[PDB]
């Protein structure tokens, strides 16, 4: 009957099918840590923005659109510029990976509708209603419930 | 001695097999009168117990940290710094001492010779090292030979940051034999290949066993920490400290 | 625009008709060295034959020597011209066209493209149009990159594998 | 053939003699399978493998 | 841009094109897409880096590319789904399980 | 009758002509290492992409198309730029790496339909059907079989 207690009983006794409509609604709402103020974020190396990106050329896009029997699509100036600066001011600071782990964490967050440095609870539309998940509590057993069982019928 | 090194240090026992058998050759008549016994090149990722082996061999094979002879290669980064190894030549400032390292080996011939980090030195410092791994015919400023027989020359250097082991073990599995064994040797070959890039491959021929250390993760790191608490058991008792660890006590740390 | 296309197709026939006999012939061999008994695309030869023709047009304007008089000077000139002309145009090479023309220059296996069966086509009076892959006899197996590449397996990985040891796995 | 490398100048051929053959001579001397007066006749088995036939 | 660079046929050697096309749009997306909320450059990085694009050319998948269907007829329904062990989402989940 | 056992008998007793249609189909399918997950790759120095490459100029291509009695085809700016940046540090390594073993390995892989850093099993169309080969098991004796004997008749 309370938001926090039901997920402690999901492993023990009761399943997901027997919950109330107001209990499924409450378990998909965010916790009490949401609305609690915490103004701090870290590790501002996100894979969302590309530093190699540039504007639409509008002359190359005209040239690539006419199919022009060409041999290369992109511009390759800024993406060779980032390769050169990685080998010079980086080889002093020697190699870094950033894929052994920071890549796959941020990719899995993008499947849950979570931004990359976002430490809080994030919505994603499952069927007809939203489910607020985070990095910490993925609510994966609810997403299995509201996708499988809620194909034909409606729940709120 | 193979069992006792497996106590304090856990991983990379194949390096220990090459390490312990060099002592086995020294203890018997299987001795090389020219080459110093037990030269090694300890490449590996940053964080593993590479220099820790030189501490354990001083505590076990020589019963004292006095036979451990650290060489802070960060002092020897300059090209002028190479005279600090062998001392100043005659007619110059100093010359009363035969040097920093070369004097200290003369009174303790049975001692390990630790070189800390060969990645940060000028290549002129490596030029003296060609004779050091090659023979015991190292002359002072007064040109007397120094007995580097029975010296185990441990030479750690990282290069961990650069590539191979730098690539983080993608699968932190203990050892997949069809995978880990194959890929590791491909990076180790590259590590050897890199040396030709920098350590001037004459120096590679002087090495008896290049050893790549395997980078730690959750399977390995789970086993290390209990022995660190056993190091707290031996040192901090008598004043009575005897710790214990649990399933959760190690999982909280990792 | 189709009219201008016609005259500049004619200008490779009024002049340059002697090189394109040696050019298309050295291209039929080069497609065989790049691909090597796989299905070649009949449509994007035409994209790459125009770049190969512009390599031979660029070399023959730089040579006072005749093509029939000294032919290998042109193979060093044409292949290096399209070792770089492909490199400045082709970004991705899935068939490794820049990479293979690198090793034809560095290993000098292009001397087989000028041989006694091959010097008969370039002297004969055939228009470039008529030079087909059937007209070009195949090199022997020893002269394909495949054989040479496979010969670099055997050498290196007989010795690359004899790089270092498990040091105690060897029992007796 | 297990350690042929001319680029390294045939020192790894002798390291392979020292780190393999001589190490088995050192390990098998501590444990008493080698008497002080034993003749050693190393021969390859042609079975993927090395064997040393000890002789007295 | 890739098929004008290849003398090899597409049906004769298909994975040469997947290494050619995906790397072409690993960079073509990177020079055009500034913000990736769905991480399009970042995921094509890991499809190249983990080589799980070999499942895009398989025995159910080689039947569509040989067949005579125009590219306008190809819908998401005609392409059969990859197994869950092959996709990037389970690859990224199994990775975070192992590393954490 | 099993995929793994037949290639151990190909050297010993039986040839390639006496296999079943379902055995030739099974021996050309990939092994069990295919479908087994392994997110590890290395040595990202491929000869597939050219860093010296640039866009179609569309004014030079207009000029080179008219046959113009010219003396040079390509642009030569980015390919002299790569020559200059290569000479910056005398190449102690690479004056004779990267011009040797790594080139011929990646060339032989491109004849088998394998990408350059691709450590897994790769298809190539031989006759009417596909044969999955890799770096490790080249399946060269099958390619000799399905090219020579399968000229006129059909096998699956
Ligand atoms: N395999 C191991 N066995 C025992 N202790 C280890 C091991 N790996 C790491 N340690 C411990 O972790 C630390 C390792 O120190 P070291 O890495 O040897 O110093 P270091 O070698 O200079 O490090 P790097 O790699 O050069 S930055 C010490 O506290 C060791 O006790």
């Amino acid at each position: 009957s309370v938001k926090d207690i039901k997920k402690l009983i999901e492993e023990g006794i009761l399943d997901y099918e027997d919950l109330t409509e107001n209990e499924l609604r409450k378990l998909a709402k965010p916790d009490d840590n949401f609305y609690e103020l915490s103004p701090y974020a870290s590790d501002e190396k996100d894979l969302s923005l590309n530093e190699t990106s540039g504007l639409t050329n509008e002359q190359l896009k005209n040239f690539l659109g006419q199919n022009g029997t060409y041999h290369m699509s992109y511009d390759s100036k800024s993406i060779d510029y980032a390769k050169q600066k990685k080998s010079e001011k980086k080889e002093d600071q020697q190699e870094d990976d950033d894929g052994f782990y920071d890549a796959y964490k941020q990719i899995k967050n993008s499947y849950d509708g979570i931004p990359n440095n976002f430490n809080h609870e994030a919505p994603q539309l499952i069927g007809n209603n939203y489910v607020f998940t985070s990095i910490y509590d993925t609510k994966e057993n609810l997403i299995k419930f509201l996708k499988k069982n809620s194909e034909y019928d409606l729940y709120d | 001695l193979y069992n006792s090194l497996s106590k304090s240090i856990i991983g990379n026992e194949d390096i220990i097999k090459s390490l312990s058998d060099a002592v086995v050759k020294a203890a018997t008549g299987m001795k090389d009168p020219e080459k110093p016994i037990g030269t090694f090149l300890f490449l590996g990722p940053t964080g593993v117990g590479k220099t820790e082996l030189a501490k354990t061999l001083a505590i076990e094979l020589f019963n004292s940290k006095d036979n451990l002879i650290r060489v802070n290669m960060s002092e020897f980064t300059e090209a002028h710094s190479v005279s600090k190894i062998t001392g100043s030549p005659p007619g110059y400032v100093g010359f009363s001492d035969s040097g920093q390292l070369t004097e200290a080996v003369r009174e303790k011939p049975h001692s390990v010779v630790l070189f800390d980090e060969l990645e940060k030195a000028h290549a002129d410092v490596f030029k003296v090292l060609l004779q050091i791994l090659g023979d015991g015919y190292i002359n002072d400023n007064h040109r007397r030979n120094i007995d580097f027989s029975n010296t185990i020359i441990i030479m750690t250097s990282n290069l961990g940051a650069e590539l191979f082991k730098k690539k983080l073990f993608f699968d932190a599995d203990n050892s997949g034999t069809p995978e880990y064994k194959r890929v590791m040797e491909d990076v180790r070959l590259s590590l050897i290949k890199k040396c030709k890039k920098v350590f001037k491959p004459e120096f590679v021929n002087r090495i008896d066993k290049i050893g790549v250390f395997e980078p730690l993760n959750k399977k390995n790191l789970h086993k290390i920490v209990a022995l660190r608490f056993k190091k707290l058991e031996k040192r901090l008792e008598e004043k009575n400290i005897q710790v214990s660890v649990s399933e959760k006590a190690i999982d909280y740390i990792i | 625009n189709p009219f201008t296309k016609i005259i500049h197709k004619l200008k490779k026939f009024i002049r340059y008709r002697k090189v394109l006999r040696w050019s298309r012939m050295w291209w039929v061999l080069l497609v065989r060295e790049i691909v090597g008994d796989n299905t070649i695309e009949k449509k994007t030869e035409k994209a790459l034959r125009e770049i190969w023709d512009q390599c031979t047009i660029a070399v023959y304007n730089n040579t006072l020597n005749a093509v029939e008089s000294k032919p290998l000077l042109f193979l060093h000139g044409i292949l290096n011209e399209c070792r770089n002309n492909f490199a400045t145009k082709l970004r991705q090479d899935p068939s490794l066209i820049v990479a293979k023309i690198d090793q034809i220059i560095k290993s000098q296996i292009y001397r087989f493209w000028v041989s006694e069966p091959y010097l008969k086509i370039g002297r004969s009076h055939t228009l470039y149009t008529h030079i087909t892959p059937d007209a070009v006899p195949q090199l022997p197996k020893e002269c394909t990159l495949k054989h040479l590449s496979s010969y670099m397996e055997e050498k290196l990985k007989s010795m690359e594998s004899k790089k270092n040891i498990e040091s105690g796995k060897y029992e007796f | 053939d297990q350690s042929y490398d001319p680029e390294l100048g045939a020192r790894p051929t002798l390291i392979f003699i020292e780190s393999v053959i001589m190490t088995k001579f050192a390990i098998m001397y501590l444990k008493k399978e080698l008497v002080d007066d034993m003749d050693v006749f190393v021969d390859y088995n042609s079975k993927a493998k090395n064997l040393v036939i000890n002789l007295s």
